[PDB]
């Protein structure tokens, strides 16, 4: 004996909304992407047409709340579909060079930190577990060749 | 076989583990003695 | 093992540069060949080959304690970064061949795993000059130091980077046979760096 | 056994005196060549770059050298048919080139020389020996046998055949002959007297050093004829690394004055003792060659060790290998960084070697002169209170426990305080305590701006205490600006931008406006955490660097910290302005603080130049012992003190086993309670009798003294190449290290893996760091409990082999008997092999290039 | 020279540090064998 | 001034509580193979 | 060559077998050891 | 199935041969001992 289970304690999670567990929406591929979605997008409206009126709702008001902090969203610099914007000099996420020459664990760091002038920092906006479910977003973008 | 001397020095030995972890985990699963929070 | 290493290059000299300063680059103290039968030269050819900005550089001149020297406050002014390629080649090269090669390759195509692949385009599109510059000063990934591409803001200087941006866009579209040369630094600034 | 015991001691004179003669001929030959391969037409190796610093600073290498030579002693000299100067007529030839020539074969014609000479003691003493004998593998070629038969260094014959005509020392009748070892200690140092003053006239009048105070007041240099104290470094006085004039003992000048300094008080010394040679009783056992060969074999270690720290200091700065760096140094085709530092870390770590070499090996000679007494019973007879004081077991026994303990508490204290701060910087939780970091934070400046979300204890000392965040007076959480932060504060570690610290939350202010002793002029509010930076100044060393330093530079020192304190009461006063503005509420009291703090604002400018500019001053004060890579001033760190209690308790380690072998190489207190003796010097153990006895006798002592060495003797590779030592995981790039403006490589484990990086760039240099790792671990086959099981597999594997032979029709297969080590051999070649194997590897962490910050 | 002779003298004083701790157990510890 | 204090502290602990440990393993040791 | 005396360009498609390229042309500086890298099969695929 | 069976035949097969080897070793030099 020793592992008794292992004591590694309560995962992080996003904001509880409730009558459905956050901590497992944290690691449910259609709930996390839906909230990353939300983030990227800034608005409910690309949702599904078949969501519930509460889940509507509840990311509302996560948007509103983020918009009193200045939050600036993703899609417009980088679109709503990709790969951005020569102008702007942002991102293109469709391409495969820079999707193959990106770790999903550096991606991270990038969000965190912003990255060279325009692409801004988001670690006093976002909580480092709605970074990872936008990273996971963005890799869903690629386009082969 | 142990002696009373040996004894002695596991509890202090104890003592300084369950100080340690007193400090560690009071504050972060109760909100007090926040002089030892991190 | 000793002795027997070949003849030098000829196109090497070993004809003296000036010392480093001793006065830091950012000191606000007070700011920032001959005749002889073959000297002449020689200074041409070490003004040339031999390399000024390669040694670790003083403390209080590295980026992280330089006052210009974080990502936000870098100057990139493109005319003096692709102004000459002798030196974007001269400089950049020492300065790969010694940090970068260990992790990236001897071709520059991704040793370490998962570590970048400079030759490859939609790598080369996506990246601003100052996103390569944050990346260099910040490391990339979670980690003490940075990730698994270490931080530099202890370690360079703000001018040794910009060689190392500049020198870096010289690898696109190449074949994965080592480093880039002298002509593609060169074809690089000429279809605007 | 006894293969590498063919010459032991004692031996007569002639012959030892002949050897010596005939090896220094030998090397002298060796220079000779490695002054060929100084030439410029080469590659930079490892070989001619440790001697190219001296030749620039002798004045021989000439950097500034480009012209090319066709005439110069005889009218022969551009390039010629069958080289005119053989090999070398193929390349362009400049002075130095040729000034290089000519010193190779001046040391390879005197080398030559001494060699036959030599040769003429060694073999006429034995009078005379045939040239078969002296060569022999010169009768196997053949119709020369004949040849080989002849009698050379004969004591009767002509002239060019003599050895010695009165066939000893001790008979030839020149009444200027000493007749004892202490009698020709006066003849030998006036003869080292002699020769310093060859070497002061050589570097006088041949190569054009005068010694000070005779230096010119002008000298030649590239860009024409200038002034002593302006001329730079090869030529002149003026140092152009550092910007300053030469102290005259600081050039080579003041090495040719010393030359005859050194060579009259040797003179002197010899010539009284040349009248009163010494006579002690505690002296005469030493006339055997058995006695004194430990007596000098351990003081020339010494000289080692000293050579290296002499060389070391007086060297880390100067000129000659700074001018490396401005070579353009090229090794298997890469480009090294700072070839300066490396080189003359080279030569410091190669005679801290041989220093730990030779005093290791001097007392295990000395231990077989004194187990020779004690087999032929007169060790309880000597006289020499040199033995006699230690003859005593139980102060033997207080001498070796009480170096263990001594050992034992620097070596806790030091590793301890390794294995705490490697705790601190990886965060980690123990369940009982969790690690913290040191982490800084802007006060000041445009930085001390920037806002955070704060949780703000209401009463820290006092339990069922609770916390609060910070908000508005409506209810919101306020952004609380870095200028304002206060002492208890938590910040949320994912918006700092941490992760790396996952098993809590925040993190914590700890001291607010702090300013490096020592580091950037900047203000921090800071995070001690766990990280012990006190522990710098545990640590003598601290102390005297810093009080001499500030005793030379103290009134700087006093205008500095005057500067930073109106500094900050400018910063203080700012912040309040700033804050009123902040928190006015009325668009007029908004805008009249805004005028006030305009107003303000010059002033806050004029305390910051001021600042930063006395800051700048100070740290450009000369070092006294520590130095920055420029020779400036630093302060003493926590791999500093390290490195201190680490050679105090390290050297211990290493050398407790010699002292075993000086007290115990016949009975120690264990075998002394059984009754038992050590037989020999070498046996590997008696067997399995009082549950196991390896290792006991004096030539395992001594690989055991070896081995532990090799950890005082990393920890110093380490240091001179820029590894920290504080900590194993430690680097460079992080909030610590340049808050204090602290560079370095590594980190224990660290380092290994970042200096690795930059070998994997050179192909020579990962070849040999692969053959180094075979080398290594193959010494664990000889060094385990395992012999046994190796003989018994080896006769399986001989019978298998001699089978196939009968079977196949092998005659030299069918009587094949492989070859077991036994286990003294065994435990010989498994240290050849460790010690091989670990040293070829830390070549490689000085040879990758030296990447400390200037 | 300062450094120098610090060094040297560090070494050397390291040497005779060890030989008075020696000193002092030994003499305050005569009348007491070790077995 | 303080954090220093509280930092001796922890250090205190840690050599009490390692060097401690190490003995009862000796002592546990001991008492195995033997007495 | 050209006719020109001035040194002709290949391109890769007209290598042959025997061909030698300098390695600096190349840009390798990895094996200082050997000056030319030499083509020893033009046309390669991969099997695989 | 396929790879599963193909591995497992290998590690079979390799001590088939060894048994083989060591087989033609022993019948064909039953006339010297081995010593
Ligand atoms: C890191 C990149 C690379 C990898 C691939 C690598 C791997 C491995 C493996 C493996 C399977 O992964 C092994 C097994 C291995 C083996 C070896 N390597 Zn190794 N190795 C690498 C590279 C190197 C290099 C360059 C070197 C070794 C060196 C060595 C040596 C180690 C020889 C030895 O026994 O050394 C003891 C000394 C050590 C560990 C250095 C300690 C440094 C430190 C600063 C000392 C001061 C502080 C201490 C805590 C002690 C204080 C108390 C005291 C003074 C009394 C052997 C061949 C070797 C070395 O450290 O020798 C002292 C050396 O120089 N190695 N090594
Ligand atoms: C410095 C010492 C150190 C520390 C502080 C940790 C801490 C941790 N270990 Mg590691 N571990 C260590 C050394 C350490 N370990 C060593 C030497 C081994 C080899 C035996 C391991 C093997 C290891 C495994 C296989 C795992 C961890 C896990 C853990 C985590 C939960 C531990 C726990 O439940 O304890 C309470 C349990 C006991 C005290 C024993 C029961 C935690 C992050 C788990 C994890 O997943 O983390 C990512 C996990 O699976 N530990
Ligand atoms: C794989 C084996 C290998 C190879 C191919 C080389 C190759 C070389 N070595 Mg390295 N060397 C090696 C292993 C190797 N070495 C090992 C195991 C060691 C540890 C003892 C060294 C230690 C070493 C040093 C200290 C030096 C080199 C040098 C050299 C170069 C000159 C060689 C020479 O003069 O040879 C002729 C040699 C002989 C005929 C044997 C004498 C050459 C690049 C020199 C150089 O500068 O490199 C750039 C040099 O200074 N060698
Ligand atoms: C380089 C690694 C190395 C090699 C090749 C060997 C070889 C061997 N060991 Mg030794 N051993 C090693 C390391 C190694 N050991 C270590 C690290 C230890 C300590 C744990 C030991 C401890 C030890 C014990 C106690 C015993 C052995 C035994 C054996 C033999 C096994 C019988 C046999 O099965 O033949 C099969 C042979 C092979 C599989 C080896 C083929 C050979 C190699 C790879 C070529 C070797 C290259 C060499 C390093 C290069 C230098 C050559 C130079 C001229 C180029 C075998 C010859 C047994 C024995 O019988 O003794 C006679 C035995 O009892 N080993
Ligand atoms: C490998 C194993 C053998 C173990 C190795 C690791 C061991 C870690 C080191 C443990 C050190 C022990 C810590 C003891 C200690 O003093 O720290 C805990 C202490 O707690 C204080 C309060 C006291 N009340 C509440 C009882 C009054 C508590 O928690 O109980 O807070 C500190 O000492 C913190 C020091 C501040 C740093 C600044
Ligand atoms: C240091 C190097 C520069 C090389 C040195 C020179 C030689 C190089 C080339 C290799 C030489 C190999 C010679 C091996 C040999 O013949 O060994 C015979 C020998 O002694 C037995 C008799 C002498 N009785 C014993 C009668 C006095 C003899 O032959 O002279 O041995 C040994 O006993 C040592 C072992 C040698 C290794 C030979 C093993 C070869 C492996 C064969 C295994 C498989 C079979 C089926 C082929
Ligand atoms: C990256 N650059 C780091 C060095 O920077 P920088 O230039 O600032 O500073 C000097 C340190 O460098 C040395 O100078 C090391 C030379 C090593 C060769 C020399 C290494 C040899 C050390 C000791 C040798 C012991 C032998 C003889 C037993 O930093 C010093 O203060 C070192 C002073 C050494 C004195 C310590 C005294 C301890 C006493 C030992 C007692 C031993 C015995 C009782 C058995
Ligand atoms: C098989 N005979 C027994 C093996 O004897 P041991 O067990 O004694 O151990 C060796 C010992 O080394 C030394 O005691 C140094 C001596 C030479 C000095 C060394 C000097 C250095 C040499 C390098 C110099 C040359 C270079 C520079 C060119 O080490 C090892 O453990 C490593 C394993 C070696 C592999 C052995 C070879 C296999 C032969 C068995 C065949 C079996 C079957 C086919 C039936
Ligand atoms: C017989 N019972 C009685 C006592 O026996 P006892 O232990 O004396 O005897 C031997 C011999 O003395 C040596 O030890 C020879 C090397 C000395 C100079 C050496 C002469 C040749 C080797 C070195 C020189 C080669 C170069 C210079 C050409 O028994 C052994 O050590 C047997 C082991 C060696 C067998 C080879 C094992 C592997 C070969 C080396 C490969 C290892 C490498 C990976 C490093
Ligand atoms: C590679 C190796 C093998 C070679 C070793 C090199 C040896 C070099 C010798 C080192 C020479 C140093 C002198 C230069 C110097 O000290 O400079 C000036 C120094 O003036 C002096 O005191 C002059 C008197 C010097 C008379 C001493 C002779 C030394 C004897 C050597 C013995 C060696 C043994 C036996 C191991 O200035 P300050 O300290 O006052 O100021 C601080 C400097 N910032
Ligand atoms: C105002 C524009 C802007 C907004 C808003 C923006 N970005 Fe960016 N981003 C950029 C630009 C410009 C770059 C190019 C960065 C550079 O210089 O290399 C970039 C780069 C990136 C990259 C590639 C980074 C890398 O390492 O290679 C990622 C991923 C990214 N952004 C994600 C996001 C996410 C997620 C958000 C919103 C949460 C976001 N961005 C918001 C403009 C923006
Ligand atoms: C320790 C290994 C290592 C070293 C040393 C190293 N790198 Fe890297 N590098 C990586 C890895 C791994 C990545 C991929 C990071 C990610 O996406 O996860 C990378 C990525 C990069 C990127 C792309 C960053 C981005 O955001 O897209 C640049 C630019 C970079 N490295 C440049 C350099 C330069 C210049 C040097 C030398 C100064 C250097 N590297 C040294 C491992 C390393
Ligand atoms: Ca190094």
């Amino acid at each position: 004996v020793m592992a008794t289970g292992c004591f590694v304690g309560a995962r992080n999670a996003s904001e509880p909304r409730l009558g459905s567990s956050s901590i497992a929406a944290s690691r449910t591929a259609p709930a996390y992407l839906r909230e990353a979605q939300v983030l990227y997008e800034g608005s409910t409206d690309g949702l599904p047409k078949d969501t519930p009126a509460d889940e509507i709702a509840h990311y509302k008001a996560m948007l509103a709340e983020l918009q009193t902090r200045n939050y600036a969203a993703c899609a417009g610099c980088h679109q709503v579909n990709g790969g951005g914007n020569k102008a702007i000099n942002a991102t293109n996420f469709q391409d495969a060079g820079w999707q193959a020459n990106n770790s999903s664990p550096g991606m991270v760091t990038s969000i965190v930190n912003g990255k060279g002038k325009v692409m801004p920092a988001y670690k006093d906006k976002l909580t480092l577990q709605q970074i990872n479910y936008l990273v996971e977003y963005i890799r869903r973008f690629e386009k082969k060749r | 076989d142990i002696s009373k001397v040996a004894w002695a020095w596991f509890g202090v030995l104890l003592a300084i583990c369950l100080i340690g972890a007193f400090g560690n985990y009071v504050p972060k699963l109760f909100v007090k003695m926040l002089m030892f929070l991190n | 093992g000793g002795c027997f290493v070949g003849s030098r290059d000829p196109n090497e000299t070993r004809y003296p540069k000036a010392p480093m300063p001793l006065q830091n680059q950012t000191s606000t103290l007070k700011t920032a060949a001959q005749n002889t039968p073959g000297a002449r030269e020689a200074a041409a050819l070490r003004d040339r080959v031999t390399p000024l900005n390669l040694q670790q550089v003083n403390e209080q001149d590295v980026a992280g304690n330089d006052p210009l020297g974080s990502p936000a406050r870098v100057v990139l002014d493109e005319g003096e970064m692709y102004r000459d390629p002798v030196e974007i080649y001269r400089e950049g090269r020492a300065l790969f061949q010694n940090n970068c090669v260990g992790c990236h390759g001897h071709n520059g195509c991704g040793n370490v795993p998962r570590s970048t692949n400079f030759t490859d385009p939609g790598w080369q599109e996506n990246n601003s000059d100052g996103g390569i510059y944050s990346s260099i000063y910040n490391g990339k990934g979670i980690g003490n130091g940075g990730g698994a591409m270490p931080a530099y803001y202890n370690q360079l200087s703000p001018q040794q980077i910009r060689y190392l941006v500049a020198y870096l866009r010289a690898f696109k579209g190449r074949q994965c046979n080592g480093l880039p040369t002298l002509s593609d630094v060169e074809r690089m600034v000429a279809e605007r760096q | 056994k006894r293969w590498y015991q063919k010459l032991e001691l004692p031996m007569p004179p002639e012959r030892i005196f002949g050897a010596h003669m005939m090896l220094i001929g030998g090397l002298a030959c060796l220079i000779g060549t490695y002054f060929f391969a100084s030439m410029t037409m080469w590659n930079d190796g490892y070989v001619n770059l440790t001697l190219r610093p001296r030749l620039i600073s002798l004045g021989i290498y000439d950097p500034y050298d480009t012209e090319q030579i066709q005439r110069v002693w005889l009218p022969l000299i551009g390039e010629f048919s069958t080289s005119k100067l053989p090999f070398f007529g193929q390349y362009p030839l400049t002075m130095t080139d040729f000034r290089l020539f000519g010193w190779g074969c001046f040391h390879i014609g005197l080398g030559l020389w001494l060699v036959y000479a030599g040769a003429a003691h060694y073999y006429g003493a034995r009078g005379g020996a045939t040239i078969g004998e002296i060569f022999w593998l010169l009768p196997y070629v053949p119709g020369l046998k004949g040849l080989c038969q002849i009698k050379w260094f004969t004591p009767e014959g002509p002239w060019y055949k003599v050895g010695l005509p009165w066939g000893s020392f001790a008979n030839t009748p020149w009444p200027i002959l000493r007749r004892t070892y202490a009698d020709a200690l006066s003849p030998h140092t006036i003869y080292i007297g002699l020769l310093f003053f060859i070497w002061g006239f050589v570097l006088w009048f041949v190569l054009d050093k005068p010694p000070v105070p005779l230096q010119p007041a002008q000298v030649m240099t590239p860009n024409g004829l200038m002034p002593l104290e302006q001329a730079p470094f090869p030529y002149g006085w003026f140092d152009p690394y550092l910007n300053q004039v030469m102290h005259p003992m600081n050039t080579i000048n003041g090495e040719t004055t010393m030359c005859f300094v050194w060579g009259v008080l040797f003179v002197a010394l010899g010539a009284y003792w040349w009248y009163r040679p010494p006579r002690s009783i505690n002296i005469t056992h030493l006339e055997d060659t058995k006695a004194v060969f430990h007596v000098h074999l351990t003081a020339i270690g010494y000289v080692s060790f000293a050579l290296a720290i002499v060389g070391f200091l007086a060297l880390r700065n100067h000129p000659s290998y700074l001018m490396l760096n401005d070579m353009n140094v090229i090794i298997y085709g890469k480009k090294i960084v700072n070839p300066g530092r490396m080189i003359h870390n080279m030569i410091t770590f190669n005679h801290v070697q041989v220093g730990l070499l030779y005093v290791a090996a001097g007392v295990f000679h000395g231990g077989q002169y004194l187990h020779g007494l004690n087999i032929s019973g007169a060790y309880k007879q000597a006289r020499s209170k040199f033995i006699t004081w230690f003859q005593n077991p139980d102060l033997q026994t207080k001498i070796v426990g009480t170096t263990m303990f001594v050992s034992f508490v620097t070596v806790v204290f030091g590793y301890g305080m390794i294995c705490w701060n490697t705790g601190a910087e990886l965060d980690l939780n123990f369940g009982i305590y969790q690690f913290r970091s040191f982490r800084a934070i802007q006060m000041d400046g445009e930085a001390g701006n920037i806002g955070y979300r704060v949780f703000r204890p209401k009463n820290p000392w006092d339990p069922t205490a609770g916390g609060d965040w910070v908000k508005n007076p409506d209810g919101t959480a306020k952004l609380v600006k870095a200028r304002n932060l206060q002492v208890g504060d938590r910040i949320l570690n994912e918006e700092l931008g941490i992760g790396s610290s996952p098993t809590y939350s925040f993190t914590t202010i700890e001291e607010i406006n702090y300013k490096p002793e020592w580091g950037q002029p900047k203000l921090y509010a800071v995070q001690w955490g766990s990280w012990t930076h006190f522990l710098r100044k545990v640590n003598p060393l601290f102390w005297v660097d810093k009080g001499i330093w500030y005793l030379q530079n103290q009134k700087t020192f006093e205008a500095t910290r005057k500067a930073d304190e109106a500094y900050l009461a400018a910063h203080l006063k700012a912040v309040s302005l700033l804050n009123q503005i902040d928190d006015a509420q009325t668009e007029e009291a908004k805008q009249k603080a805004q005028a006030e703090l305009d107003k303000f604002r010059p002033e806050l400018e004029k305390a910051h130049a001021n600042m930063l500019e006395w800051n700048e001053r100070l740290a450009s004060t000369p070092a006294v012992l520590y130095s920055n890579l420029r020779d400036q001033h630093r302060d003493g760190e926590i791999n500093d003190a390290i490195f201190f209690w680490l050679m105090i308790g390290g050297w211990l380690f290493g050398f407790i086993p010699l002292l075993r072998i000086a007290f115990h190489n016949y009975q120690s207190p264990w075998y002394r309670d059984f009754e038992w003796r050590k037989q020999s010097p070498d046996f590997p153990c008696i067997g399995p009798v009082k549950g196991g006895t390896c290792g006991v006798s004096i030539q395992d002592q001594l690989w055991f003294c070896i081995l532990f060495s090799i950890k005082p003797l990393s920890a110093i590779a380490w240091y001179l190449d820029g590894g920290w030592i504080a900590t194993m995981m430690a680097r460079g790039n992080e909030a610590y290290y340049l808050t204090h403006n602290i560079s370095h490589t590594g980190g224990v484990f660290l380092y290994m893996w970042n200096e690795t990086t930059w070998i994997w760039t050179d192909n020579h240099l990962t070849a040999m760091l692969l053959l180094g790792h075979l080398i290594w671990f193959v010494s664990f086959a000889l060094w385990f409990k395992d012999r046994g099981s190796r003989a018994e597999g080896g006769d399986i594997q001989s019978r298998w082999v001699r089978l196939m032979g009968k079977r196949l029709g092998i005659k030299t297969l069918q009587e094949v008997r492989f070859p077991v080590s036994n286990l003294a051999t065994a435990k010989l070649w498994g240290t050849v092999f460790f010690y091989t194997g670990t040293f070829v590897l830390v070549f490689l962490y000085f040879a990758d290039g030296f990447f400390q910050n200037r | 020279m300062t450094a120098i002779l610090l060094a040297c003298l560090f070494v050397l004083g390291g040497y005779a540090a060890l030989w008075g701790i020696i000193k002092f157990v030994v003499a305050n510890t005569k009348d007491i064998a070790a077995n | 001034m303080w954090n220093v204090v509280g930092q001796i502290i922890s250090v205190l602990c840690f050599f009490i509580l390692t060097v401690g440990t190490l003995f009862g393993i000796v002592y546990v040791s001991h008492l195995l193979s033997r007495g």
